[PDB]
């Protein structure tokens, strides 16, 4: 190793440092919240009629668990777009209270969904902010709801005095004013209804084919979490290097009993740099202070290859008696564990020194350590 | 009754849900400017006897959330209501705790009746509550409710000289509605005392409606120590009843290491803040 | 009725002589004095693990990082020079004797008192009382949490080795004169030392050998209010404290840039590698690795200049303490303000103080002269 | 400033500019340890002394001629004829375009106050020799310190007695 | 700002921001160098007095 850092075939005498050292994790743990009420996506999906765009509906869905899955049986999606997570893993993140905003409309306008989009839907009669984390979902809805006498259900507002806001509402019934002649009468020129029905005819062609569309805006902030998706709780792990997914906060360290009174709100015991120190436990209100693994760097110690080819091994700042657990088969960075527990494993403020036999005597100093303490290649 | 008095160092809470220990964290959020000036609204209960009127419930504009303060023995507030018009043609909101439970309905209201007034208002006498819950007549198509605990259950004072503060505040802000709420048991001499105390949140609900106005509910049934007077302007009085308002501010938090807001300083008031 | 006041500045009190062209002013009296100075020797010795810093175990931010080049390699190659040469600056200043003196059992300097700066066995760790007032008056989870990839490396001489070097060169100075600077120590009683001294400077011998009393009572004294000197002011150790306050600071600034988008979805990695497909996370983890590569740039660029800005001093010290304590100096202005006699070098955390013996003319007569 | 600098005082710009990091906080820290350093230069290099001495009214130093170095008190500026001429040799719209966001600040001693210093230092040598380096200013006449000096690099004293006239005439010379 | 739009123009932004912050960079690192470099001069000559 030291011959691969240095770029050479030929080391001098001195001490070098080439890598460093990290414990690896056991075994995996997760741990769900306590929910099995299933999601009414159905009602959604399995309803007898869709609420025009002039006036949106909304749903939420929360403390319920949910399975994207069954999504998959109901109807081929058009688009299925997911803009700020990937579809595939939406199977394993919690949320806080993801939301539903259903309707018809034509389908030769779906690319008018989305944030900062052009055309009517996406300026005059809907609006998605520049932060939408979510997804869209369509599916032809020609055949299913039309007329041959013409549908006049879908009314949209066409005309408005400025483009609506994401996430607003305008339901505002009154003959806009087009024009200089006042509007005070019913209807007339320059005084027009900004709603306009559509030719829902059953025999047109994919000009004008109405498709159901369905916007979900998943709700991601550091709250509660009540949504979930579909996984099994395991059993807790502590003093243990295990790969926790705490409510879905991926990590790895060891557990302990914390000591932290925290306040019946709080959640997390964050701390500077944006690390999780403490969490609580999902299932029963336990909290735990999480502790990183043991890491290191290793230093090795040789005399010039030219004279002898023996090394010596020094580990910086851990603890001699942690070595013998990081001593395993391919349990460290440097994966060659020659040495594992060897010469004369000898303790020092530096660190753990192995390979090497302690000596009550004294010379100059040959190739320093440190904390007063040297090493030199002597006989017996 | 109109006056002005000083908030010293009210209107300090948890701005999320977070355990910090011994840190000096600054954030930038919506929080009472210190030493500021809040309104002060009083009960008029003159003439008894006679049916003439009070109308002790202005219209406040509710600009970017509001602190709210009181210090009455009984439940003489028993609640609020939130509402651009608080009538049909629009969506209201009202809050409204009985001994029992609270309740939160946002619901299309007809009309709300007036605060349960009797004509006598023998004070001397009513200690009793009886048919004071016939409000806003009837309802509509309406959803959320959420019939819950309540928020006080009371506060025992006990020989006296015990005035217990209660202080709220009521945030709206991208689809939320929050309230805030702490209950200070002690009122040592002055009525506002100069102090620190931190606002544990309380509850968090997803309504998600458009306000500009709001109207405080009273039990004027009963009233007591609520005398009038016409001082208008700049003046001092008593109103056991505190309204203020917020502003987006930077603020400087010093969490201690039982993880409590021992203290916090301002970061636009003075030079050497 | 305290308040703020604004003002031009006194440039010291107004003073003048006069000068006549036969008159000439003779001192009669003279005046001994300590004075002590303070110089910072070395600083802390540091090191960094590129990858661990910049990803957090990660594979696939290593494979970026490792795609960009070879900057870490180099990063992490100049910080390793800069802890041999704090090495090599302790070394340096202190080793400049290669022999470990020791006092006489019975201490009797000819009535002076050198208690007070000789080593205490007494005491646990065989320090001095001034040692120990300087050792107590600095001050060094706080540091647990900086172990981000970040590491402190701990001194090649511990402090007790630093004290006998100290002790042998204090032993040696006040047994041997100036002779074991040259070559092999001489022994020589401390009042015709003293003597040799003052003839250096221009005052005769028989000046000594009357005054000897009024002289060591005089060094008793001003060696005894140097304690108090040094306790009582607050900010006299103000230049090996700044050294520690710009470390902490530092790391502290490195470690906390960690909580910077930096314009990206999230500033944790695990929290992008679920909920990002490798080809659009591939995006947020470039944005997010430019600005750590900065932040470690930056600070190893400052610890370049600081390092060789202590470096100076640290060549400073070690010709002061070559020509002041092994010798005398006749440089004006350089061992103490005054005419120069003694020095002993104490040491300190991450430096050393001198102390300087000096001479000043006490009191004037003016005759005429021809 | 790092704001004005690199944002014209825009909103967006602000909000990209704090939401990138601690960056010019550390700049504008960078910049002032510098300021502070010029300062303790400028102290550390005249204000040696902590007296002001004075020349006697009437100049007969044995013969010298200190008159090209002395102050003088007729112009409006007490400076010397060698200082006027260093100060008007070097050459100094350009300043007022400078004002995006940078800043000059003033040193914080001013030039008469170094002038004051430095006349303080040249009348002190000149009347005192070299004794109000070590303890109190004593007064000697200005022969004997040159014979002093001599007698400093070994050449007896009995040399400048002899040829003080033409010492004068050649100091005079080089010094003009 | 005028002629674009927010959501397109914050890349431009973003573009236009870290060559002035890499000057800013590179100006307060000459400094410091010119001032050591002074430094050293400056205790010469305070030497020299
Ligand atoms: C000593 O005294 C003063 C200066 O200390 C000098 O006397 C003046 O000398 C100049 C030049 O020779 C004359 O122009 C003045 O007229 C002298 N003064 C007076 C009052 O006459 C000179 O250096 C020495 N003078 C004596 C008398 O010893
Ligand atoms: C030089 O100064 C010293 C200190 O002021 C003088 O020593 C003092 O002498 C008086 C009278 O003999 C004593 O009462 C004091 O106790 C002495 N001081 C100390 C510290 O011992 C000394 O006398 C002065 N020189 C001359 C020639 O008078
Ligand atoms: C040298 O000076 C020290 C410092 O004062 C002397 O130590 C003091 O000795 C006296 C009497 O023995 C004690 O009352 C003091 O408490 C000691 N000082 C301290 C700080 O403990 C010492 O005696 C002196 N030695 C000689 C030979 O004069
Ligand atoms: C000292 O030197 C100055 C500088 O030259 C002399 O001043 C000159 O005096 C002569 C005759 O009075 C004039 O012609 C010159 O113009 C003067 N120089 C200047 C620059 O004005 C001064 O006389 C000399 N004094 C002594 C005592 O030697
Ligand atoms: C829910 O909690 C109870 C105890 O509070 C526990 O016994 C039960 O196993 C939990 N349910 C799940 C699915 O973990
Ligand atoms: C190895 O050492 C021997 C003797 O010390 C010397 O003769 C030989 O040249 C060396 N070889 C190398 C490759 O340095
Ligand atoms: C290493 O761990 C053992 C386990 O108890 C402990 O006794 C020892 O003190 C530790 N090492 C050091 C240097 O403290
Ligand atoms: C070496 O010295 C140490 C000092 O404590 C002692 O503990 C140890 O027993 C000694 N070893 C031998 C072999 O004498
Ligand atoms: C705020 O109230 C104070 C009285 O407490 C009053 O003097 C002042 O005019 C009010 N308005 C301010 C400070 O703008
Ligand atoms: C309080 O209000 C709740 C909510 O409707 C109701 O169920 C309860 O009966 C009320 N209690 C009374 C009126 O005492
Ligand atoms: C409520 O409606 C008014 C009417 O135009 C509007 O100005 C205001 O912005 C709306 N409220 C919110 C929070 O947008
Ligand atoms: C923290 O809370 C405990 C709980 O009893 C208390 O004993 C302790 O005094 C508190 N700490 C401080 C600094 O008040
Ligand atoms: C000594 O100097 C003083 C002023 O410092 C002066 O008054 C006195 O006359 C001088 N001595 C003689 C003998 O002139």
């Amino acid at each position: 190793e030291t011959k691969c850092t240095l770029k050479s075939f030929t080391v001098e005498k001195g001490i070098y440092q080439t890598s460093n050292f990290r414990v690896q994790p056991t075994e995996s743990i997760v741990r769900f919240p306590n929910i099995t009420n299933l999601c009414p996506f159905d009602e959604v999906f399995n309803a007898t009629r869709f609420a025009s765009v002039y006036a949106w509906n909304r749903k939420r869905i929360s403390n319920c668990v949910a399975d994207y899955s069954v999504l998959y049986n109901f109807a081929p999606f058009f688009a299925f777009k997911c803009y700020g997570v990937s579809p595939t893993k939406l199977n394993d993140l919690c949320f806080t209270n993801v939301y539903a905003d259903s309707f018809v409309i034509r389908g030769n306008e779906v690319s008018q969904i989305a944030p900062g989009q052009t055309g009517n839907i996406a300026d005059y009669n809907y609006k998605l902010p520049d932060d939408f984390t979510g997804c869209v979902i369509a599916w032809n809805s020609n055949k299913l709801d039309s007329k041959v006498g013409g549908n006049y259900n879908y009314m949209y507002r066409l005309f408005r005095k400025s483009n609506l806001k994401p996430f607003e509402r305008d339901i505002s019934t009154e003959i806009y004013q087009a024009g200089n002649k006042p509007c005070n009468g019913v209807a007339g020129f320059n005084c027009y209804f900004p709603l306009r029905s559509y030719g829902f005819r059953p025999t047109y062609g994919v000009g004008h084919q109405p498709y159901r569309v369905v916007v979900l805006s998943f709700e991601l902030l550091h709250a509660p979490a009540t949504v979930c998706g579909p996984k099994k709780s395991t059993n807790l792990v502590k003093n243990k290097c295990v790969n926790f997914n705490f409510n879905g906060l991926t990590g790895t360290g060891v557990l302990t009993e914390s000591n932290k009174k925290f306040l019946p709100f709080q959640q997390f015991g964050r701390d500077i740099a944006d690390t999780t120190d403490a969490v609580r436990d999902p299932q029963t209100l336990e909290i735990l202070d999480i502790t990183p693994c043991s890491f290191g760097g290793v230093s090795v110690i040789t005399p010039g290859t030219n004279t002898s080819n023996q090394v010596a091994v020094l580990y910086q700042g851990v603890n001699c008696t942690e070595v013998p657990v990081a001593i395993h088969a391919d349990q460290l960075t440097p994966t060659w564990r020659v040495y594992s527990t060897g010469s004369n494993v000898f303790q020092t403020r530096a660190g753990c020194l192995i390979g090497a036999e302690y000596v009550n005597n004294s010379y100059e100093c040959d190739i320093p350590i440190g904390a007063g303490i040297c090493a030199s290649y002597q006989t017996q | 009754t109109q006056s002005y008095t000083n908030s010293f160092t009210r209107g300090v809470y948890y701005p999320d849900k977070v355990f910090r220990s011994s840190v000096l964290h600054s954030t930038q959020d919506l929080f009472l400017p210190f030493f500021s000036n809040v309104t002060w609204f009083h009960a008029i209960h003159v003439s008894g006897t006679n049916g003439t009127k009070r109308f002790d419930n202005p219209v406040l504009p509710f600009n970017d959330g509001v602190y709210f303060a009181s210090t009455e023995k009984s439940n003489i507030i028993r609640g609020w209501i939130f509402g651009t018009t608080l009538d049909s043609k629009t969506q209201s909101l009202l809050i409204v705790n009985n001994a029992t439970n609270v309740v939160i309905k946002v619901c299309e209201f007809q009309f709300c009746n007036d605060p349960f007034l009797d004509v006598y208002y023998h004070k001397n006498n009513k200690s009793w509550m009886e048919s004071e819950f016939r409000v806003y007549s009837s309802a509509n198509n309406c959803t959320f409710e959420y019939v819950s605990q309540p928020f006080l259950m009371d506060l025992e004072g006990k020989q006296g000289n015990f005035k217990n503060l209660r202080e709220f505040v009521f945030k709206n802000i991208d689809g939320y509605f929050k309230i805030y709420s702490k209950h200070t048991p002690i009122n040592l001499g002055r009525d506002l005392p100069q102090g620190f105390s931190a606002l544990e949140p309380l509850v968090d609900l997803p309504i998600g409606i458009n306000i500009t106005r709001f109207q405080t509910l009273l039990a004027l049934h009963r009233s007591y120590l609520t005398p009038g007077d016409s001082s208008s302007g700049w003046t001092a009085g008593a109103a056991a009843y505190y309204v203020g308002y917020l502003q987006p501010r930077t603020f400087l938090l010093k969490y201690n290491e039982n993880g409590t807001i021992t203290d916090a300083v301002d970061c636009a008031l003075d030079p050497l803040s | 009725s305290q308040s703020i006041i604004a003002y031009t500045m006194s440039l010291g009190a107004e003073n003048s002589v006069a000068y006549s062209n036969n008159s000439i002013a003779i001192p009669t009296n003279f005046t001994i004095s300590v004075t002590t100075e303070i110089l910072p020797v070395s600083m802390t010795k540091t090191s960094v693990d590129c990858t661990m810093y910049i990803c957090g175990d990660s594979t696939e931010c290593s494979n970026l990082l490792l795609q960009y080049g070879s900057f870490c390699t180099q990063l992490k190659r100049a910080l390793t020079g800069i802890a041999v040469e704090q090495d090599k600056n302790t070394q340096e200043v202190f080793a400049q004797v290669k022999q470990i003196y020791k006092t006489p059992p019975i201490k009797y300097f000819g009535g002076f008192n050198f208690s007070q700066i000789l080593p205490d066995p007494s005491k646990p760790s065989k320090r001095s009382p001034i040692e120990d007032l300087l050792f107590n008056k600095v001050t060094l989870l706080i540091c647990a949490q900086k172990f981000n990839g970040l590491t402190v490396l701990p001194p090649l001489l511990t402090d007790e080795m630093i004290a006998q070097y100290t002790s042998a060169l204090l032993a040696g100075t006040i047994t041997s004169g100036w002779t074991f600077g040259a070559g092999p120590a001489l022994q020589i009683p401390f009042p015709m030392q003293m003597a040799y001294r003052f003839n250096g400077i221009g005052v005769t011998q028989n000046v000594l050998y009357e005054n000897q009393k009024l002289i060591a009572n005089q060094f008793n004294s001003a060696i005894g209010k140097i304690q108090d000197s040094l306790s009582s002011t607050p900010s006299a150790l103000g230049k090996l404290q700044d050294v520690v306050n710009h470390n902490a600071q530092a790391l502290n600034t490195l470690v906390k840039q960690l909580s910077s988008k930096f314009g990206a979805i999230s500033s944790v990695l695990n929290d992008i590698l679920s909920r990002l497909d490798p080809p659009e996370a591939e995006v947020q983890i470039d944005r997010l690795i430019t600005g750590r590569l900065q932040s470690l740039q930056t600070y190893v660029t400052q610890q370049l200049i600081r390092a060789a800005e202590i470096r100076a001093s640290a060549n400073l010290a070690a010709t002061k303490m070559s020509e002041c304590v092994l010798g005398q100096s006749k440089r004006v202005d350089f061992c103490g303000k005054g005419y120069h006699l003694m020095s002993f070098p104490q040491s300190a955390p991450h430096g050393v103080v001198f102390l300087h013996v000096t001479y000043v003319p006490a009191q004037e007569k003016n005759f005429t002269t021809a």
